[PDB]
């Protein structure tokens, strides 16, 4: 859960457009290939941050939902490396395999 | 389409270093060289006008040299040729690109060529087209 | 990808029937790990069109060890320069040129010579009378076998 | 058929200048006789 | 477009000399057989003009002028000698026109008869012999009215009002073939397309008849108010002008290409469409209002397709009634425009009288006027 | 209470997005309307054409 | 003076505005290629984006413009600038300068029923919300058939027997309940309408 | 010194046409691996600890 302020009543808000992966959908895998799409976790190389804009009085205010591999580059910037705690909390949050 | 035809035989297949590209298939300057080579300049010219878009400035003075008698360039543009070559073109990757050049603005007589010149018959026909009969004092004497 | 690029449904059609069939049945996973005839037939089949259409062998030789960090993928394409070399020897009526291009296809197999189909490739020679090529090579295949005496 | 013979005249006279007239220089390229190319500036000169 | 989006005319004493960066550059200078010529002529005042026809050659720095006593006379741009051309039944010249593919040889439009000049293009003599004139005529042709030979030069239409019939000649058999249509009026001018594909037939009456040249068929045009009185044809001949006597109004009728097999049909669009308005407007000038606006006399296009040239006549109410010509920028695709370029004028006192475009001219387009001084000038379009 | 903005100078940058194309192509295919001198394609007057004519 | 209404349309990289009878549009990530029109005479009420039909339209109509006033509904044409079908370019933006045809394509009244969103499927079925309750449909094709005109509009509310109650007893027992909303799953071909009073 | 060429047109491939009327193999659907609890239960069944029915 995350909040941020906005200038002026939201006279609109939307997504910006999904890049989706083709399942590729053989003879041989058909039985195998879920109809749902993976969690952002498993697609978070192929696709990007997903989009969204929100219109107020003032303009656009653009921005983007974060990956968990965003939020790992937010942590190695504001640790200035590979190590530092939040690093090694980010470790406990999504657990070793997945970090 | 003789020259063409010879390309499917002397180069079978794409060497690494040539410049300006291709037309139908075969490299550019190779195509003019050995159009210039069996004395064809109209067959040499329509890879000129095929390739006009990056051979630039190189087009008007292959007509400067097609429209003189004698396979020249007036003093006014063989010695524009003579300080491009010397800046861009004499330590060049295309030895084609090289030929073509030391060939039109009578230059570099110190270089054979033999990246292309093989032969006896190519050395005498190379340094034949870099002979001058003139005495034009704007020529310096490493290119006469 | 290369398959895909030098139109694939050609490459495939070339193929004998038995593995126009196994393409279908065998999943990625199986041509990574176990499988090696589906792929060295696709690269021949790639191959045979390049000899067959007459462009030169050599510039897609290339490109499919540029995509290979160190493996095999050399002998079958020094195998197919020599085989380029050989099947337009059969069409060339210059006597000069023929007998050029088997004093080069003869050098191409003298490389890989341990690994080469001897038997038919001096009955391919005997099809063009190159009996020449057919004791040098015999030779440059004992050679190597041996190389200790 | 009596006049025929004044319109292949004229009709062989406008096939020569039809081809000087969609080529022009690009005429001065053609390998002919030097009595030929001779004949061939009359029909690009207008002449004749 | 309309007349109401027109730069002025020149200050009052300025000459237009030439088009340049589509601005016009200006300076200080550089019925009996005869009253129905009078009718059909392509001059604004053909019975009193010195000037009775002007034609260029259509490859060639050469043109040909019919005078007020029926000479015609031939310059060059390489020749100070000028030839006078004058047979026994040349009388009332009405048209002229020279053979395409061809360096040596004009058609003349007489009151009796046409005639055929042969002129030798090295040894131009100042008065060329009356056997170098070929005699064509028929039987109730006469007068003939307007010439136009086809683009491939084997063939030569004639003209004439008083006869319900085209005359196609082939100048070499000197054959004749009337293409006789059923009622309607005679033929009063006569324009091919440049593909020589289409061929449009003028009358007296409010009908014009487009020709189509392989099949020999006709397509007629009867919803008009008065009679097609001028037009001209595209340079891809794919599309048609027209004005009606009567009406201020330029239409254009399209004809798109052959993409199918089995039929001779002419085959223009169902309908024309307007182009240009020539309304009885005001323009602004620095000499006060000036009116502009009447009824178009002759449109001539350049080869290029840029630039249509269109001589008005103004109503007594307007100018006096003098003529004008105006200047249009063209385009032919992928839409048909009209745009204005301007006004051109001459010699204070000065009248055009006739207007057309060289064929060959290797600089954007070259416009003869004719002028009622007897003078001829030549304005350069730079594009 | 929130503050106001101000204004004083105009400029432009806006353009129409509908461009004004000269040519009637509500039809596509066929063209022309309701309007102008037509062709005569009737079956009376070809038939007058073979009787009369006018 | 009267009207307001903003909005967003992604798959063409533009934010919309409408003031009184007018529209406006822009790219949303810069400011750029601001663009409006002017042909209408009558308040807007509504406007929706629509993915065209195949084969009714041609190949540079990618996109249509819908507007609805208390009167009439119009549609209009959207195209792109100069792309050209070449290759060896990047996917760098639908900077190709946008533009509307100036004809209307299509127009349709209203009934005088107000009309307050405008969406479409996947497959170019143009749904409207009406004030009374009610969903309409934009049942468009090509051609002019016998017994099939060009455009038309059809509400999906009122039952086709409708016409044998009469409007005594709707008019005593019915009380405007607007649809503000219409949402479309084109994953499984099904249509979802939401009201005012929250049906 | 005519070293055999094809005339003009002389060609003979021995793979012209040859055709084939039809082809296919078996079906891979195995039942998973190391059968935990075994591989059928409710269809017409293979390897309950019911091995009974008819």
């Amino acid at each position: 859960q995350m909040t941020a302020g906005v200038d002026g009543h939201s006279w609109a808000l939307s997504a910006i457009d999904e890049l989706k992966v083709d399942k590729i959908i053989t003879p041989l895998n058909k039985d195998h290939i879920p109809i749902t799409d993976s969690p952002v976790v498993v697609q978070q190389h192929m696709l990007p941050p997903k989009k969204f804009v929100l219109l107020s009085a003032q303009g656009s205010l653009m921005f983007h939902k974060l990956r968990p591999v965003d939020q790992l580059r937010h942590l190695l910037v504001s640790n200035v490396g590979g190590d530092g705690e939040e690093i090694e909390r980010f470790f406990k949050l999504h657990q070793e395999d997945q970090a | 389409q003789l020259v063409r035809s010879f390309l499917n035989i002397k180069l079978p297949a794409p060497l690494p270093g040539l410049q300006d590209g291709e037309v139908e298939g075969h490299p550019v300057w190779a195509l003019i060289y050995y159009c210039m080579r069996c004395g064809d300049l109209l067959a040499a010219s329509q890879v000129v006008n095929r390739a006009q878009h990056q051979l630039g400035e190189f087009k008007t003075w292959f007509q400067e040299y097609m429209n003189s008698k004698d396979r020249r360039l007036s003093p006014a543009t063989e010695n524009k040729l003579r300080l491009h070559y010397r800046r861009a073109l004499r330590n060049n990757t295309d030895p084609y690109k090289r030929a073509v050049y030391c060939i039109i603005g009578r230059c570099d007589v110190t270089d054979n060529q033999s990246e292309v010149a093989d032969k006896t018959e190519d050395y005498l026909w190379l340094k034949l087209n870099q002979v001058c009969f003139d005495d034009d004092g704007t020529s310096s004497p490493q290119d006469r | 990808k290369l398959l895909c690029e030098h139109q694939f449904t050609i490459i495939v059609a070339e193929l004998q029937k038995e593995l126009q069939e196994q393409l279908k049945i065998t999943t990625f996973k199986d041509l990574v790990i176990r499988d090696k005839e589906l792929t060295g037939a696709l690269i021949a089949s790639l191959i045979n069109c390049y000899i067959r259409d007459n462009a030169a062998v050599d510039g897609i030789s290339l490109h499919l060890q540029d995509i290979c960090p160190l493996l095999y993928s050399t002998d079958d394409a020094i195998c197919s320069k020599a085989n380029e070399l050989l099947q337009r020897s059969r069409q060339v009526q210059n006597k000069t040129e023929k007998e050029r291009m088997l004093r080069e296809s003869l050098k191409e197999y003298q490389k890989i010579s341990n690994q080469v189909d001897l038997s038919n490739v001096c009955a391919q020679y005997r099809q063009v009378r190159f009996y020449e090529g057919v004791v040098e090579l015999s030779l440059t295949a004992a050679e190597k076998k041996d190389p200790q005496g | 058929y009596k006049t025929l013979r004044f319109a292949f005249r004229a009709s062989l006279k406008t096939a020569i200048y039809r081809i000087t007239t969609t080529f022009g220089e690009h005429l001065n390229a053609v390998q002919a006789s030097a009595e030929h190319q001779k004949r061939l500036q009359q029909f690009l000169e207008f002449k004749e | 477009c309309s007349l109401g989006l027109f730069p002025p005319p020149p200050p009052r004493g300025q000459v237009t000399l030439y088009e340049h960066n589509n601005e016009l550059v200006t300076g200080s200078s550089y019925l009996r057989s005869e009253d129905l010529i009078a009718e059909f002529a392509q001059v604004t005042n053909w019975s009193s003009c010195c000037l009775r026809v002007f034609a260029w050659h259509p490859h060639t720095n050469k043109f040909a002028v019919a005078l007020l006593d029926d000479s015609v006379r031939v310059y060059n741009a390489s020749s100070t000698i000028v030839p006078s051309l004058k047979h026994r039944l040349q009388r009332n010249v009405a048209s002229l026109a020279w053979k395409p593919l061809s360096a040596s040889v004009l058609a003349v439009a007489c009151q009796s008869c046409i005639l055929i000049w042969t002129l030798d293009p090295t040894s131009l003599s100042t008065r060329p012999s009356s056997g170098c004139a070929q005699v064509l005529s028929h039987p109730g042709h006469t007068p003939v009215t307007s010439l136009a030979w086809a683009p491939s030069g084997g063939r030569l239409l004639s003209a004439s009002p008083v006869d319900a019939a085209i005359r196609v000649w082939d100048v070499s058999t000197e054959t004749c073939v009337p293409l006789p249509w059923f009622r309607g009026g005679g033929v009063t001018n006569l324009l091919w397309s440049p593909d020589g594909s289409k061929i449009l037939a003028t009358t007296p009456s409010a009908v014009f008849r487009v020709w189509e040249a392989q099949m020999w068929t006709c397509e007629r045009w009867p919803t008009l108010s008065g009679r097609c009185q001028t037009g001209c044809w595209s340079p891809d001949g794919s599309r048609l002008l027209f004005t009606v006597l009567g009406e201020p109004l330029i239409y254009s009728l399209s004809f798109p290409e052959r993409c199918g097999e089995g039929k001779g049909c002419v085959g223009g669009a169902k309908s024309a469409t307007i182009v240009a308005d020539l309304s009885e407007t005001t323009i602004q000038t620095p000499d006060g209002e000036e009116r502009l606006g009447g009824e178009a006399h002759s449109m001539v296009w350049d080869p290029s397709g840029e630039r249509l040239a269109v001589l008005m006549k103004g109503k007594p109410r307007v100018q006096d009634g003098k003529p004008v010509i105006l200047l249009f920028r063209t385009r032919n695709s992928p839409v048909f425009e009209l745009l204005p370029c301007g006004i051109i004028q001459g010699e204070p006192g000065a009248q055009p009288q006739l207007i057309t475009f060289h064929p060959s001219f290797n600089k954007g387009a070259l416009l003869s006027v004719g002028w009622s001084t007897g003078r001829i000038a030549h304005i350069p379009l730079y594009f | 209470t929130p503050t106001q903005p101000g204004s004083t100078p105009r400029i432009s940058t806006m353009r129409p997005l509908a461009t004004a194309y000269k040519a009637s192509t509500s039809d596509y295919q066929v063209i022309s309307d309701r309007q102008t001198p037509k062709k005569d394609e009737s079956l009376v007057s070809k038939a007058m054409e073979y009787m009369f004519g006018w | 003076q009267c009207n307001c209404m903003m909005g967003v349309f992604p798959p063409i990289s533009r934010a919309w505005l409408t003031i009184d009878s007018d529209i406006f549009m822009w790219n949303y990530e810069d400011g750029g290629d601001l663009a409006y029109f002017d042909g209408l005479s009558e308040t807007i009420l509504a406007v929706g984006l629509v993915k065209p039909k195949a084969g009714i339209f041609q190949p540079h109509v990618r996109h249509l413009l819908v507007l609805a006033t208390p009167v009439d509904i119009v549609i209009l044409g959207l195209s792109y600038a100069n792309l050209q079908t070449g290759s060896g370019v990047l996917n760098d933006s639908l900077s190709g300068g946008m533009q509307l045809l100036p004809d209307p394509l299509y127009s349709l009244p209203t009934d005088n029923t107000y009309l307050l969103t405008i969406t479409s499927t996947d497959n170019g079925r143009i749904f409207l919300a009406g004030k009374d309750g009610c969903l309409y449909e934009v049942a468009y094709q090509a051609e002019a058939g016998w017994f099939s005109q060009r455009c038309r509009k059809i509400n999906h509310s009122k039952s086709s027997l409708s016409f044998l109650v009469p409007s005594l007893l709707q008019f005593t027992f019915s009380e405007d309940d607007p649809i503000l909303q219409i949402a479309i799953d084109n994953s499984r071909n099904i249509l979802y309408t939401r009201s005012e009073k929250g049906v | 010194s005519r070293r055999q060429p094809n005339i003009s047109v002389m060609q003979s491939p021995l793979v012209g046409v040859t055709s084939t009327p039809g082809t296919g193999q078996s079906m891979f659907s195995p039942a998973s691996i190391g059968q935990p609890r075994k591989t059928t239960l409710s269809p017409a069944q293979l390897d309950p600890f019911y091995t009974q029915g008819d």
